[PDB]
Formats: structure tokens, C-alpha cells, sequence
């Protein structure tokens, strides 16, 4: 039989229900529950700012590779 | 005047420094003190001195590395009346360039304190010259003859037991029962008493190995300060038959970690096979040139690789906040840039991503082009530094190996000793005979 | 005639060479000049002859490398009546090995203007002896009874008050609140006034650094073109501090990016910790190793290895046109090639495919195999270079250690003293008597 | 006797092999042989003989090497009265441990056939002391002395002027036009005229390099058969000349192929910059060694790296019939694999894939570990033995570079002389005076 | 007295040691003793006297070694009236610095027993001067010429016909029909008719190399100890021809397996093209390292790798339960491991993962670390340490290689002969002349 | 404008329909159609038989990794 919500796994243990827990690796393995991927939410920065420096852009588009990126939306 | 008894030729021991004008003074004075003492009073041994250590001027020559001191006092050759009793070594054939030089054998066989094979084999890895001391021609040969004689049929005995006790051992574990919760219960099959067979014999091995070094650190004694330098082996062998013990206590008290404690054993139980390799005139270098870099190197490369894991571990750690999402996944992360095998992927969306790549292209130049390297010259200055010792260093391999085992002997025999009472020599100030087993040995040097 | 006021012995000074036979040329001046001048004007001292730059024939003895002359000097030993009162060395004890010497150390610890040990420490690199030139008997045996006395326990006290303020610092910043736009009001639970006490000690130490190194630098005096070549661990240190600085004051200034600087700080906390293992016997090399590589060496190889770099970027860049789709991420690709942890994929749809692959093979050809194997090699060469020489090392990097601590020792108490106002000199052409803060060294020697 | 006319001295320098004691001899004969012709026939200039290769005795005494006969030759200092024209060093000043010598500079910068140093510097390869000979004095003072008044001034307006050309080059070329079929119609735009200027300097450049190199090649006369040993940099150069023709032509030829000529031309007009970091003290050695390893090192280890490829490249692919579809693809495959950057997979379907996989770490044993560190050891040892030595080889990259430059000079004065038509010497057997473009040299050596 | 017959000559060879003063002792020995017995017996010759091996004792002094008696017996120089007829070296023409020497020539081509040139090249690789005896100036004459004269016109002559013959081999290997259960039966079209003749050439070459090892095999008789110390080549294209068979035996047998063994083959039949590269003065010696390294490293450091291989592989494998689903491929990841291409994935799912994090650690810090660079190092030792005896060692590949090939002479040549049955010479104590196959050798020596 | 089928391409220009043409990698990149996935045809082996010495197995079923594998059905 596997582990419950909080026990140490991998030491000898499984834990069960890999849609639901996982074990994650610390050292001290206390499987956990998954969490929803929730969406961004403000202070994103927005088309022509710089970004990567001090904060993300905005799910509806990239902030390329370059030394000062700026943000464009995919096309 | 003396301190402690000491006699004067003990403290010529102790002032004589292996230098060749003093090794001139010191056997001069050796020469003559002793001549005279052989004639004033005749009537009792006096090397034999006792102590606070009850060590031998000799003894102490062996003990301090005085070469010089060996050089000599085992190798008297004198025929001058009254004073033919302190003789060591005579003549009965001589030829051009061959010579068949009869050598006296006291002191190094069976003295019952400390022969001279117990103290320079048993050294503390300080004295300079350890390694030559052995290459004196009765030692040296004595050696040789005992090695050929029958310390090989011992030898290679034991090697062939010790390989059969591990494959024994590695086909037990194999294939143990996968079902939870120990001890299970045996079926009647043939292949559960294979097994049940197979796993008395490894906790019977295991058992033997924890004795044996026990028996060994309580005899030697060592100073907890060079327990490491010196006594490896032992050192190796007791950890497996510890880990071993674990696992089986382990085993009896219901818990599934046992297979934890058992594949360490497991893998010590391959690894320390290497040490039968010692011994062999081309294949022992490979043992102990691991000795010392995993000794003497890492220990000290440890600490200095490791303040650049942690310090660039935390800060990227604490940089990124919100695949780096602890520390201890952060250091392997590093750990795999260091060795070459990791990948610079650089995914989206971490704020602050240009100081990221700066600071993993910084670590990445520091450790993998620049401190790598470093350490890998080192090793390679290290190894090439015991190139030229390999044929010495290979002979107190075969040394020590050959005392442990005549010292066991396993079979209750008395075949130590080289040959004959001999009487030919029988030299005394009474009117009665002796014999030192006298030792027959060509020398052909011109 | 004179250049400047200079002595007939300042002029000696200067034209000694550290030949043999010079040096007993100049000795030999030495001695006649001082005794015709005790003989003629036994009323002062002329010794200490100032000079456009205040030096003493000792003083520049020492500053120039000129160690015969030091050899001499400070070992004057003579018996000459009514002109006994220069004499350095003197004896009470004597044996045959082993000699008692009495040793005059005036000097060395106050003189007030410049003493030898300030010069031989301090000197700017380029004197070939500075490493020996500390080996003399009096200045060698001083540093080490000096360090065995007392100097210990301040310095692994300040190796732990380090440790303890990078503990601090790092558990203060691993803790950051998440929320945006500094600064962040404190709640009333303790774990936000541990917080606060751990950013105000951090940014206490920064100050301190800060300070420190402004002193350094005032009382130094570098030359803007060996600012690099020495005083390398105080351009750390203090570039640690400007960094904290730059820090708090984006952290005041409402901006979230304080972050960027202050991990910085945090990498360089941990790393320079590596100043502290200077003065260990073994382990200290692993720094001096790092400091050679790190500037000696890639400041040359960095032109080499970026014209390569930039020609293929730029020729890659332009020959696709329509993921290299920009020069700083084919700058990027082309360095993960560099060093064996990149990929050639060669996907579809380039145009010119054909010469594509060869530009890159050549690429590969060129930097990983021939140019990165030779940067290897010249490293080899540099750290095998100072695997002899780093003993002497170690000894000058103790010596400075000392001269630091003792000058500063944070107490007002003056301990630093050897033993004694020793009047059994008390050499003079008056009747009166004197001392020399003389030192008792026994030499075993013969 | 003689061959084609040869002098005595003629005979002598061919004779003279660098031997002490043949020094001292033709030395002698010299000494003697000059005081003689000078007492006999004291009416012309015998020392500028013809011969078929048109060689004096000094001009064949630079060319093969002789460099026992220059240490004299061009030092002849005596006093023999009515014989005193011969002499090429004298005195003005003298104190003990420097002179003020005036030494003789004639025939050595406008001897207007072949001076010392036309030959010394223009060698073939095989003179064993080129990189001494250039050590002896007047020649030493002449080349330090011209590079430090004028020559500098010419060697970095011209570094700085090359970079310019690349920069703009690099420039124009990233911005070329995207849709197909040139040439190109310009717009009335800025840019079109910046681009259209871009391109034409560049094209100017490609166009002076082809012609100075053809007049390099027409003046040299290589043998074809050292044509790579020297004269590598107008190799390149021209190469990328022809690399830029080909360029224009096919860009003129309607076809956008050109593009794929251009890129190459790019790439070599960033590398060859190194060519400029020779005559630095320090960075010029990475030239140096770079040339050496990529000539007579690959040159050889490429035909016993290609016997593997090629062999197994044909094993894989018959082996596997039916990612290995053709041989070029495996022969990618397995060089991926040489480098250690490829993977092993072993995905499912190939039959036969338990033979495959053996020969795969065959080939892996074979290539990677064993034969690849076979190379590395042997370009270890190539870097390592010119370590030293190239600090002389700097010499030569010195000297050379100004013998080219003053060569042409580009601004039609004469300022090469060191100083003054001096009458000081002004020896001769007749009552006339005389100069030789004599300068004073301060020689300080005791 | 003697022990089998031996003169006092053999006694000579067998007790001299090539140290210098018993060369001189050895050297006027020989003189007085072939004096004497010119003068007692000028009946018949006895220095060709016979053995049991056959070996004369210049014979003798050849395969054991004496370099010191070969330097004085091949070039015995003397005027002895009446006892002319021993000299071996004469003279015809002298001049100051170059001398045309007659030099003996018998003996050494045609003897019909045993050549100095059938023992002095076909050693055991245990003669300490092997390198150096052949540097005697008659046979490297003899050699030199042989070499210029007409060999080469057969070497080269026979690499290209090897060439040739793979090229075909592989075109037959590549276009090998599909379908499958040979043997196929032909079509009348040409393609079939070339790939026929193909195979048929290419089984040719098979046959003929297996006859021409056989035959090796039992001329030579190697000792089966160093069969693979020497004749290291023959062994390999033995190998070649017995897979070659195989296939073929395969084919005929109508199974598909024949490819399996036809590629192996294939593999070699480039490979071992190296051995054509001995002979040349530079690209020679990239063949040796192989020899070396391949032999007398890896089969030691092959033990000491598979014991932490096995290990480590049966300890991961049986501490997980339930890809590493079998020993093959666990063995197999861990080799990938080993140099540096696999990846540390860590997926989800294995129980114990604590635990296994932390033995492939152990391992990947063990082997890839540590031992890997020890074997690299140790490799760096031995291709360094023939870096400098490459002169010597190339001249031992020129030597072999000749008198296999002249011996051979494949066309029933025999120009081995310099020139003449010289009558010049004609020393005998009859009255008649004499001829000796002199050669005429210009000496440039002073 | 792109390459037609048998041009070379890549040297300086694409071949058009990347689903139905690819450019291959021979150094002289003559560019191709695609073919169909045919199915596998007899001489396969069958589970029990040993697999990966002389031939393929079935598409049914899978040969493991192993110095002398034997297929079995994939499951
Ligand atoms: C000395 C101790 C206590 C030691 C015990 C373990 C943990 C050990 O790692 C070390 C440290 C270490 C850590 C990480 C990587 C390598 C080594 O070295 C040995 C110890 C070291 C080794 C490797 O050393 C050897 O080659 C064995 C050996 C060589 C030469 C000998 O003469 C010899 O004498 C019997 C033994 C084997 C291990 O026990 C092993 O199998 C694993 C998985 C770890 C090795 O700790
Ligand atoms: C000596 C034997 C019997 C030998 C036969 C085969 C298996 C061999 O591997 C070895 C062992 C081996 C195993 C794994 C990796 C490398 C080598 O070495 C040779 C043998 C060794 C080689 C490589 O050695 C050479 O470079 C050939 C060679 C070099 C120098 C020579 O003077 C020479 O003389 C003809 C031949 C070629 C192989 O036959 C080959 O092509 C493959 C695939 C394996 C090589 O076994
Ligand atoms: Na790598
Ligand atoms: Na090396
Ligand atoms: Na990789």
C-alpha cells in the first residue's frame, strides 16, 4: 500500500493517485495535493514595455531573448 | 650519564642522522665499544637491554628509520680471538663475483617482543625511508623465499573464498521476495531453502568480518589522529559488516528498509575486492593511487567547491520567487552544470530573467572552465608523482601481507622458521656449541 | 660626492647587487666604515640618516630586495674594545649543537617612521626575493612566537563573527516579503521583527565594509595601474559594500529591482569567505591558485576567444534570414558549443543548409577541440608552476595577516612586546646602561 | 684554389660551423688575413666581392646562418697603425662599468642589395639562430631604436584603420536587401545611399588586399614547397580577397548565391585580426601557437582519424538496410559522437541491433576515450615546449613587422638613418676623412 | 675447460656486459686470441664456429645483445703482416675530414643459416639496445640503400593494390541484394555480373591472407606468452581473414547471419590500413600509441573499471523493484554514464528515490571524476614518454619491413648484392685472391 | 519563389509543401516526396523467438533490450 496526504514518501513508500499527489523532491518528500493553474493577474507588463528585468508580460504575448527585450504580440 | 639506562650505543642510535660521515663515526665507535666489551666481560648478552619500552637498540634503529644503524649492527663479520662470540654473519664458498654468505637469523623470526619485520612493516607512515629499510638482503630475501614457499597456496585461497562468498551473496539478493512486511514465511520449494541457504551464509560473513575487526582495533591501538592515513582496509571492511548488522536487525523488527541497509553492504561487498589486487607487480598501483586521492585531495577540494554551490545555490533561489523550486533541487540543478551533463534551457516567464543568465553564465565560466580544471591538474601532478615509486611501494604490499598471514598461519604449522639448527657456527666463550638458523644466501654483486 | 646627502653605506646599499663576493665586498666596507666611525665620533647615532624619502640604509635594504645587505646588518657581531656599543648579536648559553643566541630587536616593532617588517610586507611585487627575505632567523622566529601567543584567537574569532554575519544575512534575505512596491509596513508578529533585525544588522556590516575599505584605500595610496595586481581582497570586499549600498538605496527609493542588486551582494557574501582560509598550512593554496588564474591569465585569453565568438556570430546571423533569430541568441548558442553542452539539431528550412552545417562544423573544429584544449594546457602549466613555491607563499601570507591585526588590535594594550627591557647589553661609550628589547633564540645547528 | 671565385674569407664562412675553437680560428685567420690585405694593396675595397649568388662574406655569413662569424665580423675593434680603416667599433667615453662605444651602422640599412637584415629576417625556416641573431648589438639598438621613434605611430593608425574597414563591412552587410534577383534599384532613401557606400568601400578593401598580395607573391618567389610553412598571413589575406571577388562577380552575375561567398569572406575579415596582436610583448603568443598547432599538427592526425570514420561510417550504413538513411548522415552521426556531444538512443526496428550495438561502443571505446586524448596529449606538448622559447620568437614578429613598413613607408622622406654623416672615424689610408653612419650606444656590463 | 664445446670466443660474448673497460678487456682478448691462432693453425677458418643453436659468436653477440662486441667484430682493422686476412675494414682513398672506407660484407646476406640481420630485427622486444645495434654504420648503410635503390618501388606498389582491393570489397558490401535466403541467383544484367566479380575478388583476398598467416604461424613458432607482444599485425588481418571465411561458410549454408560477420570484417579491412603507415618518417608514429595503448594499459585497467561497474549496476538493480528493468540495460546507463553523454532525469514512481539520488551520486562522483582522469593521465605518461625515441623507433619499422619484403622478393629478383666479387682485398695466407661483396662507404667524421 | 520536386534544393532556395516534400541531408539535397507507412510483412517473428539477431518482430508485439532478447506481447 502507498503513503496518505503528508506522509514521507520515497524513503519506502509510494504515494498513490498521481492525478492528485505527488512527491516532491526536498530530501524529506511529503507528498502534496496538485493546485489550479489560476491566470496572471496584474501588475504584467503591457505591449512595447520592457520586460524581464523587474516583471513579466501579460499571457497575450512573449517577451523575447535579447539583452533589453521588449513585448510583441504573437504573429 | 644517560636518562632512563639507555646505553651508549642506544644513544648513538638516537644522534645518528643517516648521514654518511656520521653513519662513519657512529660505526667506528660501534666497532670498537663492542670489541671491547666482547672482551672485558664475556660472560652475559647485553644487547638485549631493557627499558621503559623494553626496545632494543635495534629496535630502536628499526623504530626511527636509522638505516645507517641497520646497515652495520646485522651485518658483523669478525674473526678475532676472544671476541668471537658477537659475530653475525660468516663465509663458507667464495667465488669472482658470487659470494654464499651465511647470515644469522635471531631477531627477526621469533624474538617474542618486537622483531625487526614487526616494527618497520607496523610503522606510522612517518619514518622517510620505510620503504627501503626492506630491500636488506636477509630481509629482503627471507621475504622473497617465504613468499614463494607457501604463503601463495594461503593467498589465493582466501581470494577465491572471498569471491565466492560475494557471488553468493550478490544471487541472495536478488532474489528476494517482493511482498511487504518481513519476516516471510518459507515454502517447501526447493528454491526457498536456496534462499533461506544463501542468506545464513551472507549474515554468517557479515559476523565474521565485525570480529575480525574488532580483534584488530582493540591489538593495534591506533591514535584516533592517523586512524585514516594508515588501516583503510580494516577501516572499509568493518563499515560493510556494520551495515550489514544494521540491515539484518533491520530484517527481525518488521520494517522494509532493511533492502536500504543492504545494497550499501552490497556495493562495499564488490568495491573492497580491490584489495586483493595488492600484491600483484603491475596491477597494485591501481588500489592505492585511489588511496590517496580520495584521501588526501578531496578533503580538502570539498570545502572549497562548496562555498560556490551554496553561495550561487541561495541566490538563485531566493532571486526567483513566486525547475528550481527549493533549495536542494536548485543545488543538483548546479551539480549537473558542473559536470558538463546539465542543459541551459532558459523557458519564459521568470521575472528578473536577465540577471538570471548572468549569474548562471558567471557560475558556469567559474566552476566548469576555471576550478574544474584546477583540481584536475592537481591529480594528474598526484598521480604522476607515484609513477616512479610503483616497484618500492609495491614491496610493502607484499610485506605486510606476508606477516598477517604467518602471523595467522590457520593450520597450527611451525615451518616459519628457514632451515637447520646449525651448529657450524657454535662460537662461544664456554666450551659448548649453538646455532642461530644460519641462513645460506648467494650474493653475486661486481 | 653625493646625489642627494646620501652615506658612503647608503650608496653601498644601493649599488649591492646580492653577488657572493660583492656581498662580502660590501660587508667587509661595512664593518671597517662603522668601527673607524665608532673610533672617531662616538658622541651619536648616524644610522638613522634621513632623505628625501626618510629611508634608513636598512630601510632601503629592504625596500630595494637588496637581502645580503639584510643578512648582515641586522646580525652585526663583534668584540672590539671602547666600540662594543653597535654590536646586534651577542650570547649567553652555548653547546656544541645547539647555541643561545641573544638577539637585538630595536627596530622592528617601533620605530615610529618605517619599520622593516612594514617594507618587506608591503612592498609593491616586484622585489624576487619578498618571500625569503622573511626566512631570516630574527624577523621568522618573531612572526611565529607572535602568532603562537596571541594573534590565534583574534583571528578565528573574526573567521566566526564573519560566519555568523553571512548566516544572518542570507536567513534575512531568503525570507523576503512577496508583495510589491517597497517599503512594507511591519506587522505586530514576531516573525516581522525578526526580519527587521536581520536587514539592519545586514545593512550595518555593509556600512562597516564600506568604511573600512575608504580607509584602506586613503592610507594605501595605490597606483591606479597595480590597483588590481595586489590589494585584490579589499576591491572585493568593498565592491561587496557598494552593491548593499546601491541596494538600500533602490530598496528607499519605492523600486522593486533593490532585489537585482542585492543577490549580488548575497554571491559575493559566501564566496570571498575564501579570504579566511589564507594562513591554513595546506589548504590556502586554492586561493593564490584562483587570484593568478582569474586575472593573469583570461584578461589575455578574452580578445582571442571573442573575436572567434563575434566573426561566427555575425557571419550565422546574416547568412539565415527570412532560433537565431537575433545576435545575442546566436552569441548564446555559439557559447553553449563552446563548452560541450549544446546540440546541433539542424532543423528544416534554412536556406543555404549546406553551407550552414560546414560554417558550423568548422566552428566546432576551430574553438571546442584546438583553441579550449590550449587555454587547458597554459592553466597546467600555471598551477603546477606554484605547487613548490606556495610553502614560501604561505609564509608571506601569514606575515601580512599578523602585521594588520597587531598594528590595528582593536584594545589600546601594547602586549605586542617579546620580553623584557634587557639590560645585559648595555653597550655604550658612556657609563650608563641600556636595553634592546633583546630575544633569547635558541639555534640547533652543526 | 677556390670554385667560383670565392675569397679566403669567402671559404672561411663557408667552413665555419659555430664551434668555439673554429670561432677562435677563423677568428684569427681573419685578424690576419685583413691585417695583410691592408699592408699589401691598401688602394680599394676588396670585401664587396660578386659571385654568382652575388654574397659577400658577411651577406653569406647572415644568410646561412653563421652566427659566429657575425659576432665578430661587425665588431672588429683594434689599434694597428697604418691599418686603422678596417675597424667597425671604437670609443669616446669610458668609465668602469659602462661604455659609450660608437659603433659602425653602414651596410646594414643601405647596402642596396642584400643587407644583414633583409636576409636575417627573410629567411627560409631552416637558419637554426634567426631568432639570436638578431641578439648581436648594432642590429638590436638599430630595430628597438626605430620602433620606439617612429614606427608606432604607423603600426596602430594602421590596426585602427583595418578595424574601421571591418566594422563597416560587418554593417553593410548585415543590412542587405531580402527579396531575390539582384542587382537592386536604390531608393532616394538615406539608408540606400549608406548601404550603397558601405558596399563600395568594402569592395575597395577586397580590391587593394588581391593586389598587394599578388605583388607579395610576384616579389617573394615562394618554392611551393615551403609556401604554408611562412608567408601564412598573405595566404589568408589573399584569401579572402579572392572570397570577396567571387562575391561582386556573382552578385553582378544576377544569381543570390553570392550571399553564401560573402558570409565566408566576413568570417576570415574578423579572424585575421589576430595577425595585428603579434608585436605585443604578452598576447602575442596565442598567434603564434595557433599557427603552429593548425599546420603541422592536423595536417598529420587527420588521415588516422578519417581511416575510423570512414570505416565504420560504411559498417553502420550496409549493416542497416531496409537516422542513418545515407552515408553522409552517419558519417554526421558518429562525428557528433567523437566530441561527446551526441546520444545514444538505440530506438526499436533496426534488425540485427544486438550486433549494432556492440559496434557502436566499439566504436565509442575506440574514438572518444582512447584516440581523442591521444591528440590532446600531443597538442599539450606542443604548447608547453614553445612556452619559453617564443619570447625570442616575439623578437622576430618585431622585427619583421618594421622591416616591411619602413620598406615602403608611404611618405617618400629618408629619416631611417639613426644620426649624422660623422667624420669623427674618418679613417683611411689616404688623407681624406670618411664617415659610416656611426652611433653612439651606451653599454652598461660588468 | 668449457660445457658444450663452446670456443673461448662464445665464452667471451657470454660474460661481457657493455661496460666500457670490459669492452677494452673483451676487445684485446679478440686481438691477441685471433693473432695467435692466425699464427698456429693458418690452415682453415674456426671463428664460424657452430652450436647447438647454430649461433656463431658474432651471431651470439647479436641476438643477446652484446652492442660492444658488434661495435669492434664488424669493423676489425689491422695490419699484421702474415695475418692480414681477419681485417674486415680497409681503406682507398682519405682526405682531412672524409675517408672512403672498404667495409666486409659477408655474413650478413647470404649465410644460409642465420643473418645478423635475421636476429637483430626479429628480437623479442627484450634486447635493451635493439634500437640502437641496428645504428651500426654497415647494416644502416646496407638498409639505406636497400631502402633507396629498388624496396620502395615494391611498398608503395603494394599499399595501392591493398587500397585498391578494399574499395571494390566495399562496393560489393553496399550494393548487397534485399531480398532475402541466399544464395540469389543472378540476372543477365551487368549490374549482377560486376557484383559477382566483386564478391569473387573480394573472397580472393580472403583465401590469400589466411594462407599468407598460416604460413607466418609456422615459420615463426611464436611462444604463445608473447604471441601478442609481437606480430601484432599478422594477428590482425588472421582475424580479418577468419571472419571473412565465416561469412562465406554462412553464406553457403543459406542463412542471413552472413552480413553479421561480412561487416565485422568490413571494419577491420580499413582499420588495420595503419599498418602501412610505419615506414614514414612523421605520420609513423601513430601507429605505435595505438600498439602500446591498446595492449599494455587497458587490459589492466579493465578489471579495476568492471569492478565498480558490476557493483553499482547489481546494487541499483535490485534496490529497485516492482528502464533498469534488467542488468543489461542498467549496465548499459551506467556506462553512458561513465563518459559524460547520459542524463541524471530523476522521473517519479521509484520507491526508495532517496536513496537511489544518493548512490548515483557516489557513482557518478567515483567513476567520472575521479577514475576516468586517473586513466587519462596515465595515458598522458605513456604517449609523452615515446615522444623523443620516435628516430630510433621508426628506423626499427624501416628495417622489419625490408627484410620480410627483399627475402620475399616476390619476383625472383636477386639484386641484394651492393656490387662485385671485388678482388681488391684478396687477403688469405695462401697465394691465391679472395673476394668479400666489399662496399665502398664515404665516412665524413672529424 | 521555391524549389519543385528534383531541384536541388537548400543550396539557395526551399522546396514548397513541407507535407508533401522534404529537403534531405546527402549534401546534394535533391528534394523528395513523402511515401506511405506500409504495414509490416511476413518474416517476423513471433513471440517466444529470439529477436534483434536476424529480424524484427511483428508489429504486435515488442523485443526488449538484452544480450539475447525474446519478444513478448506488448502490454
Ligand atoms: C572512507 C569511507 C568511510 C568511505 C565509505 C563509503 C561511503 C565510500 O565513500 C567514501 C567517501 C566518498 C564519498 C563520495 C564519493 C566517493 C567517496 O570513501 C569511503 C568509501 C569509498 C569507496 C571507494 O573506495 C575504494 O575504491 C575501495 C578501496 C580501494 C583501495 C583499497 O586498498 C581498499 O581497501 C579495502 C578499498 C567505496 C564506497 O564504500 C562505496 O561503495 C560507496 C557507494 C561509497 C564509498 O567514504
Ligand atoms: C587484438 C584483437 C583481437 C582486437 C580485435 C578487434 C576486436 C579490435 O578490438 C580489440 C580490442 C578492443 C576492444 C574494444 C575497443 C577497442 C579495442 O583490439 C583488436 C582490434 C583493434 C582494432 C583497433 O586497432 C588498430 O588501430 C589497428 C592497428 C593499429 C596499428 C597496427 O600496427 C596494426 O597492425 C595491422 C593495426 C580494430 C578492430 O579490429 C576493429 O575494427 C573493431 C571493431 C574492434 C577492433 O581486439
Ligand atoms: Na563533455
Ligand atoms: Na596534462
Ligand atoms: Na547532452
Amino acid at each position: 500500500d502507498c503513503a496518505k496526504e503528508g506522509e514521507v514518501c520515497s524513503w519506502g513508500k509510494k504515494c498513490c493517485d498521481l492525478d492528485n499527489f505527488y512527491c516532491p523532491m526536498e530530501f524529506i518528500p511529503h507528498c502534496k495535493k496538485y493546485k489550479p493553474y489560476v491566470p496572471v493577474t496584474t501588475n504584467c507588463a503591457k505591449e512595447g514595455e520592457v520586460c524581464g528585468w523587474g516583471s513579466k508580460c501579460c499571457h497575450g504575448l512573449d517577451c523575447p531573448l535579447a539583452f533589453i527585450p521588449y513585448c510583441e504580440k504573437y504573429r | 650519564r644517560d636518562s632512563v639506562g639507555n646505553t651508549v650505543l642506544h644513544a648513538l642510535v638516537e644522534v645518528a642522522d643517516n648521514t654518511v660521515d656520521n653513519t662513519k663515526f657512529v660505526t667506528s665507535m660501534y666497532n670498537e665499544i663492542l670489541i671491547l666489551g666482547a672482551k672485558l666481560h664475556p660472560t652475559l648478552k647485553l644487547e638485549e637491554i631493557t627499558n621503559r619500552k623494553g626496545l632494543t637498540p635495534l629496535a630502536l634503529a628499526a623504530s626511527s628509520g636509522k638505516i645507517g644503524v641497520l646497515a652495520y649492527i646485522l651485518q658483523r663479520e669478525i674473526h678475532e680471538p676472544e671476541c668471537r662470540h658477537l659475530s653475525r654473519k660468516f663465509t663458507e664458498w667464495a667465488y669472482g663475483p658470487v659470494h654464499s654468505s651465511l647470515y644469522d637469523l635471531s631477531c627477526i623470526d621469533t624474538c617474542e617482543k618486537n622483531s625487526v619485520l614487526e616494527v618497520i612493516a607496523y610503522s606510522s607512515s612517518e619514518t622517510p625511508n620505510r620503504h627501503d629499510m626492506l630491500l636488506v638482503e636477509p630481509l629482503n630475501r627471507l621475504l622473497q623465499d617465504k613468499w614463494d614457499r607457501f604463503v601463495k597456496r594461503i593467498f589465493y585461497f582466501n581470494f577465491f573464498v572471498y569471491c565466492l562468498y560475494m557471488i553468493i551473496f550478490t544471487a541472495a539478493a536478488y532474489y528476494r521476495p517482493v511482498e511487504g512486511l518481513p519476516p516471510y514465511k518459507l515454502k517447501n520449494t526447493v528454491g526457498d531453502y536456496f534462499r533461506v541457504t544463501g542468506e545464513i551464509l551472507s549474515v554468517s560473513g557479515g559476523v565474521y568480518f565485525f570480529f575480525r575487526g574488532i580483534q584488530y582495533f582493540l591489538q593495534r591501538r591506533p591514535s584516533l589522529k592517523s586512524l585514516f592515513v594508515d588501516s583503510y582496509s580494516e577501516i572499509l571492511f568493518f563499515v560493510q559488516s556494520l551495515f550489514m548488522l544494521v540491515s539484518v536487525v533491520l530484517y527481525f523488527s518488521q520494517r522494509k528498509e532493511y533492502v536500504a541497509s543492504m545494497v550499501f553492504s552490497l556495493a562495499m561487498g564488490w568495491t573492497n575486492m580491490l584489495y586483493y589486487t595488492r600484491g600483484f607487480q603491475q596491477m597494485g598501483i591501481y588500489a592505492v593511487m585511489i588511496e590517496k586521492m580520495i584521501l588526501r585531495d578531496l578533503c580538502r577540494f570539498m570545502f572549497v567547491y562548496l562555498v560556490f554551490l551554496f553561495g550561487f545555490s541561495t541566490a538563485v533561489v531566493t532571486l526567483i520567487e513566486d525547475s528550481y523550486n527549493s533549495l536542494y533541487s536548485t543545488c543538483l540543478e548546479l551539480f549537473k552544470f558542473t559536470i558538463g551533463m546539465g542543459d541551459l534551457e532558459f523557458t519564459e516567464n521568470y521575472d528578473f530573467k536577465a540577471v538570471f543568465i548572468i549569474l548562471l553564465l558567471a557560475y558556469v565560466i567559474l566552476t566548469y572552465i576555471l576550478l574544474l580544471n584546477m583540481l584536475i591538474a592537481l591529480m594528474g601532478e598526484t598521480v604522476n608523482k607515484i609513477a616512479q615509486e610503483s616497484k618500492n611501494i609495491w614491496k610493502l604490499q607484499r610485506a605486510i601481507t606476508i606477516l598477517d598471514t604467518e602471523k595467522s598461519f590457520l593450520k597450527c604449522m611451525r615451518k616459519a622458521f628457514r632451515s637447520g639448527k646449525l651448529l657450524q657456527v657454535g662460537f662461544t666463550p664456554d666450551g659448548k656449541d649453538d646455532y642461530r638458523w644460519c641462513f645460506r644466501v648467494d650474493e653475486v654483486n661486481w
